[PDB]
RNA sequence: ACCGCUGAAAGCAUCUAAGCGGGAAGCCAGCCCCAAGAUGAGUUCUCCCACUGAAGGUAAGACUCCCGGAAGACC
RNA sequence: GAUGUCGGCUCGUCGCAUCCUGGGGCUGAAGAAGGUCCCAAGGGUUGGGCUGUUCGCCCAUUAAAGCGGCACGCGAGCUG
RNA sequence: GCGAGAGCUAACUUCCGUAGCCGAGAGGGAAACAACCCAGACCAUCAGCUAAGGUCCCUAAAUGAUCGCUCAGUGGUUAA
């Protein structure tokens, strides 16, 4: 009875993150990807966008982007937790910061993981999907 | 930085200022500059060169066609020496000195499947006192319920050998230059007739 | 259902709370089942859904 | 676009011959009355109430009983297990009105 | 209560943000601060002036005006600290502007300034380290302190002018 | 941990409230070894070309098989 | 309708309330040698006599000869 | 939960009284979770309203409106 579309159209955007808060550019670019903007026509499919995130390297954080923010991994062997990288270290490489965030806000599934191939993450100012004209979102909602 | 390909041709006793010494004795042939990759165009510095002449009914076009790039008789061996920049051909001579410490890396000697006894040094067990394992095996192996499992990495009979292994820091006792011969304190890594490299030591020790 | 919905009014600026809410204080305005369907297919309906939502805000 | 608002029967707007949950009175020519609660014409809507005085037709088509279910039911170590048969009655109406 | 500025007649002072620029006699010299505290030439004198009378407005405004103070005063008039040795032997001289001390250590220390300070030894046993960054002198001259802190037994060690050095007991 | 420089809330004083320097066998890197199934599967050099009717003869190239090996249970 | 127990051996790995080594404050800290507290878990932590012993006492050395956890870690790994 | 004894004013302890739940109780909430919160499942529906509990993304629904508070990640582990 309900309608359910094709699978037809992929669309890009570049999300500038320079000077937002990380975690609400982050529940952004993740609803974008999710497909929450367009009707979700159907949960089966991916109908979510490509984003392209630019100058991932200067986004905001506030309180402590030091001392608080301890990101962690743990490497399979006994004394392998201590692995705590942490911090404004985590912006020596900023792409997985921000590409992080995103990922713990996408679902765990077969999908979620799919869906991450839709995150286009450049530290820089610039891109090189010129090719797939993608034009811009911006800063707040309503 | 500084390195070059040679075999290693045997090791035997020799006097200086009246000590025995033993040496490698390693040789150094020449080394053709065959493909010489910048940052600017392969994304990183370094240098390929090869060693041991090989005949071209042997050889397949394609590497004949690398080779033919350059200009070099085609070469059995090619290795990568990451920031040396040379010019010309790679000889023994121009670039050691006699007692430059240097590194040499080889290839060890491959042993088989060595159990933990020979691989990791294990105590192994008492051989009297009754007691079947009555050497050679490894006892207990985890803790229990709130482990679990078996620790990953664990020490266990494996493949011994046959690994790639660096000395540091032996010394250059001779440089025979004409014949592309060196002597070097000690014990390189390997077997007879086996590839090793000679480079510059890797720490800078004061 | 209200997935779709809200995704549609937010298209035209309103969430769905701030929607639903006013078809139904335009009261009369009851349709409720299955607006999704409207708000996917006909957009020139669903718009002068939200503005009959929105003038009963007012 | 037109489908029941399957709390019993009242509909937006186009014309099709579709199920419904029964209308008592059978045959055909039921002609049984809607009252418009949507309506796009020439893609020109009117909706609540202000359509709602819009009529739309529609005769009785046929009574039906729809396609079979087992209401089965389980509940653990307990020997709770029951099976029994249903079947929902429905009545085709073809759309016909303004 | 800290108001009143008196800037003197060498001195330029530009505006932006509340994180003005200076030059004059040894420009270019700047500080950073606070833009919600006001940040003002009236004229003549400077004047810094607190928005709110909330609890931390007035502690950077006390912080501001005293670092408008010491910036700007540093340029027309100059900063210097007098160290002095004390202890047998204990020496210290100069090598281009990287200073030579050799006081009861093994080794000679050498000590080379950040730029902008200007090292300097009056007597063998008096070394002098003239600025204008007062932060920079202040770290300089305390990086020369760090040499031997004077020890609780005797008083061996680097000092200002005539620190009234506490003396302890001994034997 | 601790040690300090410039310094306010208090015309004093204060390593702190903004900020700044020093400081460990520890942290990150540097040393050695593995590593693109890093499905995000990367880069560079060189070769064979554009056949016939998803296939089939073939190029470059490999494998099978033999004789061995400081490689190795077999692979 | 079975979760094999002390102790030894063999393998380890973890906590830190740190035995050694590393950095600091105070000392009734002159030096030397120490006391005590703070930070620190990288690595190291010996061989023997007696006893089933765990512990403990001794011998002889050590920078030091740490405390606990992991079914009082580990018997489809061994003893017994 | 409330009222008491025994207990250390311990215990997912034990023994009486009292109410409710589970026992034999599905459904929503409390991440997971017999007992706690809401609520007692005759069968069907691709219809609507609420309860507890919720409305940044996983994850249905205000990145709600107005006054303040805390710059501790307090929130998201006791006290003298
Ligand atoms: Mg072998
Ligand atoms: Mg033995
Ligand atoms: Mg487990
Ligand atoms: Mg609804
Ligand atoms: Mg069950
Ligand atoms: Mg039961
Ligand atoms: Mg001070
Ligand atoms: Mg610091
Ligand atoms: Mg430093
Ligand atoms: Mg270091
Ligand atoms: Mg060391
Ligand atoms: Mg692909
Ligand atoms: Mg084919
Ligand atoms: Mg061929
Ligand atoms: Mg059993
Ligand atoms: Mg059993
Ligand atoms: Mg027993
Ligand atoms: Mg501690
Ligand atoms: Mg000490
Ligand atoms: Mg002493
Ligand atoms: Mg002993
Ligand atoms: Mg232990
Ligand atoms: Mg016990
Ligand atoms: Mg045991
Ligand atoms: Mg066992
Ligand atoms: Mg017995
Ligand atoms: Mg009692
Ligand atoms: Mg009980
Ligand atoms: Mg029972
Ligand atoms: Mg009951
Ligand atoms: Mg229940
Ligand atoms: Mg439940
Ligand atoms: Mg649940
Ligand atoms: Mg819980
Ligand atoms: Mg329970
Ligand atoms: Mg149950
Ligand atoms: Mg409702
Ligand atoms: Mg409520
Ligand atoms: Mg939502
Ligand atoms: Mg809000």
């Amino acid at each position: 009875k309900t309608y359910i579309p094709k699978n037809d159209e992929q669309n890009w955007v570049v999300v500038d993150a320079s000077g937002v808060p990380l975690g609400r550019l982050a529940t952004l670019i993740a609803s974008r990807i999710r497909g929450k903007h367009r009707p979700d026509f159907t949960p089966n499919m991916i109908q979510g966008d490509f984003v392209v995130v630019i100058n991932a390297a200067q986004v905001a954080l506030t309180g402590k982007k030091l001392d608080d923010k301890v990101y962690t991994r743990y490497t399979g062997y006994q004394g392998g937790l201590k692995t705590e990288t942490a911090r404004e270290a985590l912006s020596k490489h900023p792409e997985r910061v921000i590409e992080h965030a995103v990922f713990g806000m996408l679902p765990k599934g077969r999908q979620g993981r799919a869906m991450h191939t839709r995150l286009k993450v450049y530290a820089g100012e610039t891109h090189p999907h010129s090719a797939q004209k993608p034009q811009v979102l911006k800063t707040q909602p309503l | 930085m500084k390195g070059i390909l040679g075999t290693k041709i045997g090791m035997t006793q020799i006097w200086k200022n009246d000590r025995a010494i033993p040496v490698t004795v390693v040789l150094a042939g020449p080394c053709p500059i065959v493909q010489r990759k910048t940052a600017q165009t392969d994304g990183y510095e370094a240098v390929q060169i090869g060693y041991a002449p090989k005949a071209e009914r042997k050889v397949n076009k394609p590497m004949q066609g690398h080779f033919a790039k350059a200009g070099v008789a085609p070469t059995r061996i090619l290795r990568e020496f990451r920031g040396f920049a040379p010019d010309g051909d790679s000889v023994n001579v121009d670039i050691f000195a006699e007692g430059e410490k240097i590194d040499a890396t080889g290839t060890s000697k491959g042993k088989g499947t060595q159990g933990v006894m020979k691989r990791w040094n294990f105590a192994g067990g008492p051989a009297s006192h009754g007691s079947k394992k009555w050497h050679r095996r490894p006892g207990s192996i985890g803790q229990r319920k709130t482990p679990g499992r078996v620790y990953k990495g664990k020490r266990m009979a494996g493949h011994m050998g046959m690994e790639r292994v660096t000395v540091q820091n032996l010394e250059v006792v001779e440089i025979r230059a004409g014949e592309n011969l060196i002597l070097v304190k000690g014990a390189i890594p390997g077997a007879n007739g086996g590839l090793v490299v000679l480079r510059s030591a890797a720490k800078a020790s004061a | 259902w209200i997935q779709r919905i809200n995704a549609g009014a937010r298209l035209h600026g309103m969430n769905y709370s701030t929607f639903i809410n006013g078809l139904k204080r335009a009261n009369i305005d009851l349709n409720r089942k299955v607006l999704a369907d409207i708000a996917a297919r006909e957009p020139e309906a669903f718009k002068a859904l939200v503005d009959a939502s929105r003038n009963a805000r007012q | 676009m037109f489908a029941i608002i399957q709390t019993g029967g009242k509909q937006y707007r186009v014309s099709e011959g579709d199920v419904i949950r029964v209308e008592s009175l059978q045959g055909e020519a039921g002609d049984k009355v809607e009252l418009k609660a949507l309506f796009v014409g020439g893609e020109q809507t009117v909706f609540g109430e202000d359509a709602g005085k819009y009529t739309v037709q529609a005769e009785v088509v046929e009574h039906g009983r729809g396609k079979k279910i087992y209401i089965r039911k389980y509940k653990s170590g307990v020997q709770y297990r029951r099976r029994t048969g249903h079947r929902q009655n429905f009545t085709a109406i073809k759309i016909l009105g303004i | 209560g800290k108001q009143p500025i008196a800037v003197p007649s060498g001195v330029t002072v530009n505006a932006q943000d509340g994180v003005f620029k200076v030059k004059g006699p040894k420009g270019e010299l700047t500080v950073p601060y606070n833009t919600e505290l006001t940040v003002r030439q009236d004229g003549d004198q400077l004047l810094v002036e607190r928005p709110s009378d909330a609890q931390k407005h007035r502690a950077l405004h006390g912080l501001t005006r005293t670092l408008v103070a010491n910036a700007v005063k540093g340029v027309s008039d100059g900063y210097t600290i007098n160290l002095e040795l004390r202890g047998v032997g204990f020496r210290a001289k100069l090598t281009g502007k990287a200073l030579e001390m050799n006081i009861g250590y093994s080794h000679p220390v050498i000590i080379e300034p950040p730029a902008g300070v200007t090292f300097a030894v009056p007597e063998p046993t008096r070394i002098d380290v003239s600025g204008i960054d007062k932060q920079l002198v202040g770290q300089v001259a305390a990086n020369v302190r760090k040499v031997r802190k004077p020890d609780a037994y005797h008083g061996k060690g680097v000092r200002f002018v005539g620190e009234q050095i506490a003396l302890k007991a001994g034997k």
